[PDB]
């Protein structure tokens, strides 16, 4: 319940853009999350959705890409 | 702007190595600062209504100049034409902001006058330089063999640095003690403006 | 399904770039637990060491003011009771100054410490000028008070 107040989401995303400069997966999970959130409130364009998804794959992959074979 | 006119005059004053960047980019801003910043009506004559008709650098510069080159002599002989100002008029207003602080398009003598103030800071501050960087490693001073393909065959020399720049103004800025001699035995702290060396 | 773009945005392909570590757990602990690339922590193979430079600085200083110091002695230029008197000298200068220019910052709306205010501070307070990092006129109430008393005065 604490996600549906629009203060409360204004307030978790200055959190959320805080920890955003060291990118790690889960941060991109949150940052997603928050953007699946925004558009369900008419607020953002698939678009930006979309491309926040692929910033998140991308950076996925090349952590697989780093562990042993 | 006006880097490789910067590195000229640094040349033709003994700074014959290449200075990096961050060494013009602080001459750069002295100057313009000193330039945003900046008979004759007080002579005798002008104590009465109705007027009538009448009727060390030197030392060191001659050593130099006996200790170069043919091809050196022409290269300081070229660069000593470096100017801020010369058949630059636009690129000099626009660089020194004539239209923010002054009614825009004044005389060109003014130009000229600048043109040469401008040319002797850099002279002055290149010469101080030079001597605190002189000190700085003649205190200071006091393992691979064999050999490659594009090591320097004796380097040596190096140019100033940001810091021998800033103890020159540290330097330059000091006034006479004439202009404190009011405030002797007193508390008061001296604030003035800013000087121009 | 899922829209596979035929090409991606500039911001999916970065080549990335060493990052801070952020969150303020800590770093080191060895305890049970990342970017794609972290950043290499300072380090220095060998040399004086920062306990001898920090120290040697005063004597730089008085070095460089002091005019020279002739061959066969140095470092004795201050007796201990001065040198305390100057490291208490710098302590506070640097205490005030930045409590000074913190406060101003603040006051005019901004929510970061930039070097603008530090010189202003330096400049208006100490008369202090550090190169290389980048009007009044009487309005017409004056004019007419001073306009009468010339009037006043013929």
């Amino acid at each position: 319940e604490y996600w549906q107040n629009q203060e409360n989401r204004d307030q978790l995303d200055t959190v959320i853009k805080g920890v955003m400069d060291a990118p790690t997966p889960r941060r991109y999970f949150f940052q997603a999350f928050m953007s699946l959130l925004k558009l369900h409130n008419k607020q953002e364009t698939p678009q930006d959705f979309n491309r926040v998804v692929d910033e998140a794959i991308q950076l996925s992959i090349r952590k697989w890409h780093q562990l042993p074979k | 702007a006006n880097w490789f006119e910067l590195c000229q005059m640094m040349y033709v004053s003994g700074e014959t190595g290449e200075p990096s960047l961050e060494t013009t980019g602080i001459i750069e801003d002295i100057v313009r600062q000193q330039v945003i910043e900046i008979g004759l009506p007080w002579e005798p004559a002008s104590f009465y209504s109705v007027e009538v008709p009448e009727r060390q650098r030197l030392r060191k510069a001659d050593e130099r100049t006996k200790a170069m080159t043919k091809e050196e002599y022409v290269t300081w002989s070229e660069f000593r034409q470096a100017s801020f100002t010369y058949r630059k008029g636009k690129r000099f207003r626009e660089w020194a902001g004539f239209g923010l602080v002054t009614d825009s398009k004044p005389s060109d003598d003014i130009i000229d006058i600048l043109g040469f103030l401008t040319f002797e800071m850099v002279q002055t501050l290149t010469e101080e330089a030079l001597k605190i960087k002189e000190q700085e490693d003649l205190h200071r001073e006091r393992l691979t063999g064999g050999g490659g393909l594009f090591d320097p065959p004796n380097e040596g020399r190096t140019p100033v640095e940001p810091r021998h720049i800033q103890e020159a103004f540290r330097r330059l800025q000091q006034r006479p003690k004439k202009a404190r001699a009011m405030l002797n035995g007193t508390k008061l702290q001296q604030r003035t403006q800013l000087k121009l060396f | 399904k899922l829209p596979i773009p035929k090409v991606l945005h500039d911001k999916a392909i970065q080549m990335p770039q060493p990052v801070p570590n952020i969150g303020g757990a800590g770093s080191g602990r060895p305890t049970y637990t990342q970017p794609a690339l972290p950043k290499t922590p300072a380090f220095q193979l060998e040399g004086e060491g920062e306990r001898v430079l920090n120290k040697k600085k005063l004597d730089e200083l008085v070095r460089q003011v002091c005019g020279g110091t002739a061959e066969g002695q140095d470092g004795n230029m201050l007796t201990p009771e001065v040198e305390e008197s100057v490291l208490n000298m710098a302590d506070a200068f640097v205490d005030n100054v930045l409590h000074q220019a913190c406060r101003n910052a603040k006051e005019r709306g901004s929510k970061v410490l930039e070097i603008r205010d530090i010189q202003l501070v330096l400049e208006r307070v100490y008369n202090i000028r550090i190169p290389g990092y980048a009007k009044v006129q009487p309005n017409s109430n004056w004019i007419k008070k001073m306009s009468a008393v010339q009037a006043a005065k013929v």
